[PDB]
């Protein structure tokens, strides 16, 4: 057995200088009856860097951590890490952590994202390259760039018939300009590519469906 | 102040031939105490005339007791007769012991396990720890028949495993047939005894536990697995079972068993002849000297409770006031009454009602005191 | 006190070892610490010794090689230890082939500090190792089976036949007198063949003898070969009492030759089963003078025919044949009633390593269980037996059954050694002996004696060196079966004189009041230094404390006594109870060891042995705090009505733990009592919160500080006392996490007051 | 101060075993515990592995890694190790050794730099670069988008630039994804239509694992 964690929300949309508040809850009490301390720890991780210790006990900060972070979160089963005024350096992922009993478990984490005004995706479609056909391979790629928020869905259709197999969607990522991007592939053989006359990709976002096509 | 009540005060009675025996009164008394204030409870004990007796014979069957067994084979009827002079319903039993069946206590060469006697022409028994033979019965013929069917055995070292037999006899109540009457165990031997710790010589490390281990045919089969009883364990078991030992031991072993008797509160020691010819007189002398001592003792007191006794052997006796921890009167004649003054005081208020059991050692009767406190 | 009962380590229950004793060991070179445990022989593990370490938060055990391997029953296993190495002893049984006796003594192995074999010793036939002048250095300034084939042919008239029966009866009686292992069978033959009684019936000599007189004559033709065949088929088999390893004999008693026998003699004699049967032919009657019957007799008998074939004039002459047959059939049994001496000496019953070469071994069964000790030199392989001087025979018998050598120990004086031994049965209450040396003669004498019968005084010994200067200061003697109500036990603490080495009682120790059965004192051990004061600390066991109560989940305890400059503590500093350690522990506290660091903290630890399991207890750091305080103003001026600044700083004055560790997870909790003792106080805390139940986390350094303010009490100040010093009391306390924590949390020094007082 | 170093990334075929390392400096190596945690991609977060106490060699394992990991320590070299047995394609993750806070309780007060393990049977294969010719309809807009497809390369990484790195805006290098057993990647740039095809547009793809550099000019 092991203590379970529910760290929600999975992500928070925040703006510089605005109060923020995470939350995770534990399936068992963390209040060690003797020392009366709650055995929960908070970590911070910047993309591409090892995690760091922020708050060891439920409300005790580590040396070097700026005061704007606060542990709070009493009770023994519900905890909340609060930031008085978010800043750019604070953009990352935070995990809360069991410390009272074994096995030791984490809460999955919560990622912060800076808020930006909505931006419709810029969609472009490129047919298979000429040289790929001489290798008996064919693939169709659609690029979706500079859109906000980062949630979108795409549906591929060849000759108006949706295809649900043979696609690989590149991981959406966040840019320094506070925008997102994405891509999708359409694995096909050269023989299979010539079986059809026209192709099209569909994009779903907060608005009206946007499409492109080839032939 | 304090208070004291009587719930049962059934009059003393020697008891009709069918029922009515009562030798201790009162039987139920309620005491309430304000700490620092003493209260004096009165108790009185009457020595009935024909009180029943249960006798269990426990004989050492080592080889040196071969001559002894020949006489015991024929003393059942006489022993029954002599006890019938002092009591109206006597019954007798029998059991034996030699030692544990492991080296160095007993020779484990298979031939000597089949025949421990020095020569192959005489009757012999394989060594055993304890063997219950005859349950208590009122028939001397059964005693003569079963004892006559026994034979002597042998072991390797002088001390014998009789403490096993004593403890098993105390613990095994239903098997041996004990009644709620005067219980007398006659332990007869010619050598000293083994005690806890000795078993380590034989590779035994599990101490004796207080459970009856006799099997379907009255044999302590699991003897080699457990260690000998300690002296304190035997004393405690005899006290709990209310059995009175009478050690009939030869002259060489007399001092050891006198020292042992001092530790066990009610017991007697006598000199057993080399042939065991004087067993009946030994039993009778011990029994008479044992029933003429009336001793009153208390169970474990609650915390902060104190108790004292002032024995009174006759009505006009003085008030000495000595703070003895256990009343006792000696040379109590049949058909007589004595009196103990049990004084009770306390220090702290108890958290709940407590109970005491003041029992005349050697008899079943008892006196439950329901002790409370106030402030 | 110092021992961590919240984090025990246990050997798996029902695991490979059924621990009988546990023991800590350390190789002085590699500094590796093991946990040696013992076990009886079982099908799972031949035993007797295993070395166990802490692998995966559990105790895992592997056997130690080059140790003697017991066979069959568990006779006894003994193990001791010193910085010179480890000694193992096993009681072994050797059944001497010739006679009906047994020898019970030990076989031993002396391993080095790293458990590599160094020496071995077998103690059977001890008189060949002995040396009554070896210097006692003390730093001086299958039996026999017989089958009889009786001829019942009618040619024997009834008188001669009663004589033949009498011959058989006298033969049986005579043979049993000088051959205890002999067994008999009787087959009467003729027109028919008839087992009178097989070897099984011979186990009751009287009944078998009776059966002989009960025989009835068949009186018909002589079928001798069929009689031999029937003895071969029916008498000499495992189904009728015969034993494979036992000798097999025949005695044929015939008065004439074979005539009209359906079988053939030469095939019967040559039969595969006959090989190994010693046939004796007894011939009676005139017929045997003829050549043919003589040939038959020489054919039935086994050569040398002069010693196996026989002839007698008439059936009366049989009574004389007994001598020759008895010589030729039964081998002499030899002496069997000789004295015991070293036959059951049981050497290795106790043990003690004196130095790299010499060991001291107990010999409880030495002389009718008088006892003694053997001083063995494992390199020269020679030893000296030491015991109580016999003097006249009247005194030698008085020393029987004392069990001297039940326990052995060494006392270390400023300039010499001294060997002591235990005699729990001495005068039926126990005693402790000591080796007095006077030139050549060295012998044990009683120095201490018990008081109660059967208390087993002297069964356990524990010399204690309090300040670890190399000189014993106390001697602990146990009487585990001491009786008041049941068996409670007792322990006698004996002070050792620095001038004469004499003994003088200092104290009597008893278990917790409330248990009639505790067996207190059954196991004791000097556990090195646990409290970290550089004084030795003792442990005692009460394996029966709580036996049989309630569900009986666990019983047994261990008491921990701390040592002081004036000797052992008056009352125990700890009492570990089996029920608070784990479920299922039976007889917790019958073996112990300590003084070696097994957890990795660098602090000495403990091991307690259940009857079936081992337990290891981690010791805890002992922390002493130092309280300092400062005032501002340093003193209150007359009429002052302001606020007093206070700087309170605690410090770790003990070097037991590194500074960076601080107090680990324990929170410092302190309270301030201002102007203690006054009916109405003159000062009080600025904030009640700041001075009551103040919890703080240590700074991770060697010091912690706080700042506080005090203000005068409200209202006019009483004129009775206006300028007396104000007393401030700072009582502190450690709050340690509950549960099973990775590091052993600190414990405040029990023998230092947990507070300080300062004045203004 | 306290810091931890590690061997670095390791590529191993399925079914093998790997012995990672975590050197320690700046503290008494035999007084504190060393913990290991496994961080996996795809939202798997982190899961604790076990512990080891160098002062005594004593270990403890989460049941999920009971038979998988095996920790050990070297007091002389002040370096700990983890041994992973019978690695599978699922064991691919980044692992971290740690050092418990001296006071209080914080399992990972200090972390090592990072070590990444990939369990793949694919051989070292260079990439194949395919230009993405814009559709005929995209030539009429003010802004034109181009790109290339880096398909079929292993192991990671491959660095993609445009015009020998002179162009530094509008470049989007999406994270690579694996097909079958061989990785794939794409990159999209955007330049004014008034500059393409009127001016050369090219990309440079470097695959150090094969010492391969490929140049591909975009053509309509
Ligand atoms: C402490 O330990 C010492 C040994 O270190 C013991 O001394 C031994 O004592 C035993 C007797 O207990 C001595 O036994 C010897 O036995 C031999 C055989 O005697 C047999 O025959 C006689 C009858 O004739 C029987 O009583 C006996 O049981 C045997 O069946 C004899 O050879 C010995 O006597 C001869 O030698 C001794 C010693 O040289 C002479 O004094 C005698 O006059 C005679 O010549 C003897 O009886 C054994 O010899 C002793 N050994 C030593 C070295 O002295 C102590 O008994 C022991 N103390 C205690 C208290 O147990
Ligand atoms: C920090 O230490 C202080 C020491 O004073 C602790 O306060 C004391 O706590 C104990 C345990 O709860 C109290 O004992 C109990 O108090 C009441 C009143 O008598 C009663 O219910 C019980 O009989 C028992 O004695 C004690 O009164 C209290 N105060 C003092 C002055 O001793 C405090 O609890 C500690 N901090 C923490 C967080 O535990
Ligand atoms: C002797 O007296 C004792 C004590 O009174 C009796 O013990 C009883 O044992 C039975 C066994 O089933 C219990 O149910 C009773 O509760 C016990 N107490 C009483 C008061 O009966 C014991 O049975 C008596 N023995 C004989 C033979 O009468
Ligand atoms: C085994 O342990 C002992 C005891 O700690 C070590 O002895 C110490 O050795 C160091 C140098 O290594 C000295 O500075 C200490 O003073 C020694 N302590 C004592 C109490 O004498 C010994 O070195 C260790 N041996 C090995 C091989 O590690
Ligand atoms: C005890 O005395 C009473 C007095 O009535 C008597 O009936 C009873 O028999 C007594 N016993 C003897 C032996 O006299
Ligand atoms: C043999 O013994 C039996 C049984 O005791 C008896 O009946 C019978 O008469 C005896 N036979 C002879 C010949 O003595
Ligand atoms: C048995 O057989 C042998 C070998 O054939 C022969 O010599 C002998 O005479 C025979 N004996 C009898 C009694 O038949
Ligand atoms: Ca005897
Ligand atoms: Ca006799
Ligand atoms: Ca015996
Ligand atoms: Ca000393
Ligand atoms: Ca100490
Ligand atoms: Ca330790």
């Amino acid at each position: 057995a092991a203590i379970t964690f529910n760290l929600a929300p999975e992500s928070l949309v925040v703006t510089a200088g605005s109060k923020v508040t995470f939350s995770c809850k534990a399936s068992q009490d963390f209040l060690n009856s003797a020392t009366k301390r709650n055995y929960l720890t908070w970590y911070q991780q910047r993309d591409g860097k090892p995690p760091k210790l922020l708050i060891y006990w439920a409300s005790a900060r580590l040396s070097g951590v700026p005061a704007r972070f606060t542990g709070s979160g009493g009770g023994g089963t519900e905890f909340t890490l609060t930031i008085s005024s978010v800043k750019a350096a604070d953009i990352g992922t935070y995990y809360c952590r069991q410390l009272r009993s074994r096995p030791l478990t984490f809460g999955g984490g919560t990622k912060l994202t800076v808020k930006q005004p909505k931006s419709s995706p810029s969609v472009t479609l490129f047919p298979p390259s000429s040289e790929e056909l001489e290798t008996n391979k064919a693939t169709l790629v659609c690029t979706i760039t500079d859109f906000y928020p980062g949630v979108v869905t795409v549906d591929w259709k060849v000759d108006g018939t949706p295809v649900t197999q043979g696609m690989e969607t590149t991981q959406p990522s966040k840019q320094s300009n506070n925008k997102y991007m994405a891509s999708s592939y359409l694995t096909l053989t050269a023989r299979a590519w010539e079986r059809h006359s026209s192709y099209s990709c569909q994009v779903t976002h907060e608005g009206h469906t946007v499409e492109k096509s080839l032939s | 102040r304090g208070q004291q009540e009587v719930l049962q005060d059934q009059p003393l009675s020697q008891g009709a031939r069918g029922e009515g025996a009562t030798q201790l009164a009162p039987q139920r008394v309620r005491v309430t105490l304000r700490p620092g204030e003493p209260q004096q409870l009165q108790v009185r004990f009457l020595r009935a005339e024909g009180y029943p007796v249960d006798l269990y014979y426990l004989m050492d069957l080592s080889y040196s007791m071969k001559d002894d067994l020949e006489r015991v084979r024929q003393l059942g009827h006489a022993l029954l007769v002599r006890l019938q002079e002092v009591t109206h319903s006597v019954r007798i039993g029998f059991g034996s012991f030699v030692d544990k069946t492991v080296l160095p206590f007993v020779s484990t060469v298979p031939s000597k396990l089949r025949h421990p006697c020095p020569t192959r022409l005489e009757r012999c028994q394989s060594p055993f720890s304890f063997h219950h033979v005859l349950s208590l019965t009122g028939d001397a013929q059964a005693f003569e028949r079963e004892v006559g069917r026994q034979s002597v055995s042998g072991n390797l070292d002088s001390p014998e495993g009789g403490f096993d037999a004593i403890l098993q006899a105390a613990l095994c109540q239903e098997q041996i047939g004990w009644r709620n009457v005067s219980r007398l165990l006659v332990f007869t031997s010619d050598d000293t005894f083994h005690t806890a710790g000795d078993g380590k010589l034989g590779g035994i490390f599990m101490p004796s536990d207080g459970h009856c281990h006799l099997d379907s045919n009255g044999l302590y089969s699991r003897s080699t697995e457990f260690d000998y009883p300690s002296v304190g364990q035997v004393a405690q078991a005899l006290s709990a079972a209310n059995i009175q030992p009478i050690f009939a031991v030869t002259s060489a072993a007399l001092p050891v068993y006198q020292e042992l008797s001092k530790l066990i509160p009610k017991s007697a020691v006598g000199e057993l002849s080399e042939d065991s010819s004087n067993v009946v007189q030994l039993i009778m002398d011990a029994y008479n000297s044992l029933s003429s001592t009336v001793t009153l003792e208390h169970s474990s007191l609650p915390p902060g409770v104190h108790i004292s006794y002032e024995s009174q052997c006759e009505g006009p006796e003085k008030r000495e006031g000595k703070a003895e921890d256990r009343g006792q009167c000696n040379h109590v004649r049949i058909n007589q009454t004595v009196t103990f003054w049990v004084s009770l005081q306390a220090t702290h208020c108890l958290p709940e009602p407590h109970l005491l059991r003041l029992r005349a050692l050697g008899f079943s009767e008892e006196l439950i005191v329901e002790l409370h406190t106030l402030c | 006190f110092n021992v961590d009962v919240a984090r025990p380590w246990l050997t798996p229950k029902g695991g490979a070892p059924f621990v009988l004793s546990s023991l800590l060991h350390q190789d002085p070179s590699t500094n590796q610490t093991w946990l040696l445990v013992t076990s009886p022989r079982t099908k799972r593990t031949p035993g007797p010794l295993h070395r166990c370490s802490l692998v995966q938060d559990e105790i895992l055990c592997h056997p130690v090689e080059h140790v003697p391997i017991p066979k069959g029953r568990h006779r006894g296993v003994t193990v001791v230890r010193s910085h010179h190495g480890v000694l193992i002893c096993i009681q072994v049984l050797v059944r001497r082939p010739h006679s009906l006796s047994s020898e019970l003594t030990g076989t031993c192995s002396l391993l080095g500090p790293d458990l590599r074999p160094q020496a071995q010793a077998n103690f059977f036939d001890l008189e060949n190792l002995l040396d009554p002048d070896a210097r006692v250095d003390t730093g001086d300034c299958a039996g026999t089976e017989i089958a009889i084939i009786l001829d019942g042919s009618g040619s024997i008239d009834p008188p001669d036949f009663q004589r033949a029966k009498d011959f058989i009866s006298n033969m049986m009686r005579n043979f049993y007198e000088k051959c205890f292992e002999c067994n008999f069978a009787l087959v009467q033959y003729g027109g028919v063949i008839q087992t009178e009684f097989d070897l099984r019936d011979s186990q009751d000599v009287m009944a078998s003898l009776a059966r002989v007189q009960n025989i009835t004559q068949v009186g018909s033709v002589t079928k001798t070969a069929s009689a031999m065949q029937h003895v071969l088929d029916s008498i000499f088999t495992s189904s009728h009492g015969s034993r494979r390893k036992a000798s097999k004999v025949m005695v044929v008693l015939t008065d004439g030759g074979i005539f009209e026998d359906p079988l053939n003699l030469t095939t019967v004699i040559n039969s595969p089963k006959m090989q190994g049967v010693e046939r004796f032919a007894i011939g009676v009657g005139e017929e045997f003078k003829s050549a043919r019957t003589a040939r038959e007799l020489n054919l039935i008998a086994s050569d040398p025919d002069e010693t196996h074939a026989f002839k007698v004039t008439n059936y009366m002459a049989l009574d004389g044949l007994l001598s020759k047959l008895r010589y030729n059939i039964i081998s002499m049994e030899g002496t069997v009633g000789d004295a015991l001496h070293y036959q059951l000496a049981q050497i290795g019953f106790s043990a003690q390593i004196l130095d790299e070469r010499q060991v001291l071994l107990g010999a409880v069964g030495a002389f009718d269980w008088s006892g003694g000790a053997l001083l063995y030199d494992t390199r020269s392989r020679r030893g000296r037996f030491l015991n109580q001087t016999a003097a006249a025979a009247a005194d030698a018998e008085a020393a029987q059954y004392s069990y001297l050598g039940y326990a052995v120990a060494v006392l270390h004086k400023t300039c010499s050694l001294s060997y002591i031994a235990g005699a729990p049965r001495y005068k039926h209450h126990g005693a402790v002996f000591e080796l007095q040396k006077e030139g050549r003669e060295a012998s044990f004498l009683p120095v201490l004696e018990g008081e109660q019968m059967g208390s087993y005084f002297g069964s356990e010994l524990c010399p204690v060196d309090i300040d670890m200067d190399g000189s014993t200061d106390f001697l602990l003697v146990a009487a585990p079966f001491y009786h008041v109500h049941g068996e409670e036990g007792r322990v006698y603490v004996y002070r050792l004189s620095e001038q004469d080495g004499s003994f003088s009682l200092a104290r009597i120790l008893s278990g917790h009041p409330g248990f009639t059965n505790a067996r207190f004192g059954f196991a004791m051990a000097a556990m090195g230094d646990l409290s970290q004061d550089k004084l030795t600390d003792v442990a005692i066991g009460a394996p029966l404390e709580g036996f049989g109560a309630d569900d009986g989940a666990s019983f047994g305890s261990v008491y921990i006594y701390n040592g002081h400059w004036d000797g052992l503590s008056a009352s125990p500093s700890q009492r570990i109870r089996a029920s608070t350690v784990a479920p299922g522990l039976q007889y917790f506290g019958m073996s112990m060891a300590g003084g070696f660091d097994i957890s990795g903290d660098g602090l000495a630890d403990i091991t307690v042995g259940t009857l079936g399991q081992a337990v290891v207890f981690r010791s805890r750091p002992v922390v002493r705090l130092k309280v300092s305080m400062a005032f501002t103003p340093s003193a209150l001026p007359i009429g002052f009505n302001g606020v007093v600044n206070v700087r309170l700083c605690f410090e770790i004055s003990s070097v037991t733990t590194a500074s960076e560790s601080g107090l680990r997870e324990a929170l410092l909790n302190f309270t301030l009592d201002v102007d203690v003792g006054k009916q109405r106080r003159r000062l009080q805390c600025s904030d009640v919160r700041s001075c009551l139940g103040c919890l703080r986390e240590w700074s991770s350094g060697s010091q912690l500080c706080e700042d506080l303010l005090l203000m005068p009490t409200e209202g006019e100040l009483c004129e009775e006392d206006c300028f007396s010093n104000a007393s401030v009391k700072v009582s502190y306390q450690l709050q340690t996490p509950e549960g099973q924590t990775d590091h052993p949390q600190p414990i405040l020094d029990r023998y230092t007051e947990p507070f300080a007082i300062f004045q203004l | 101060m306290v810091q931890l170093q590690r061997a670095g990334p390791t590529i191993v075929k399925p079914g093998s075993a790997v012995k990672l390392s975590c050197k320690a400096t700046g503290f008494a190596y035999e007084d504190y515990y060393i913990f290991w945690v496994r961080q996996r991609e795809g939202g798997n977060g982190q899961k604790w592995i076990g512990r080891i106490h160098p002062g005594s060699g004593e270990t403890k394992y989460n049941d999920k890694f009971k038979g998988k990991a095996t920790l050990t320590a070297d007091t002389e070299a002040s370096s700990a190790y983890m041994r992973l047995t019978s690695l599978t394609s699922e064991d691919t993750a980044v692992w971290y050794c740690g050092w418990e806070r001296s006071v209080g309780r914080a399992t990972f007060a200090y972390w090592g730099q990072g070590t990444s393990v990939t369990v793949s049977s694919a051989k070292t294969t260079p990439p194949s670069v395919y230009p993405l010719a814009p559709g005929s309809a995209a030539q009429t807009n003010s802004m034109v988008t181009l790109g290339c497809l880096v398909k079929g390369y292993f192991p990671e990484p491959v660095t993609v630039t445009w015009n020998s790195g002179s162009l530094s805006s509008g470049v989007h290098t999406f994270p690579a994804v694996l097909q079958s057993d061989l990785y794939t990647l794409s990159s999209s740039v955007t330049v004014p239509s008034s500059t393409w095809p009127s001016e050369t547009v090219t990309c440079n793809v470097a695959h150090p694992a094969s010492s391969t550099k490929v140049d591909k000019k975009i053509v309509p």
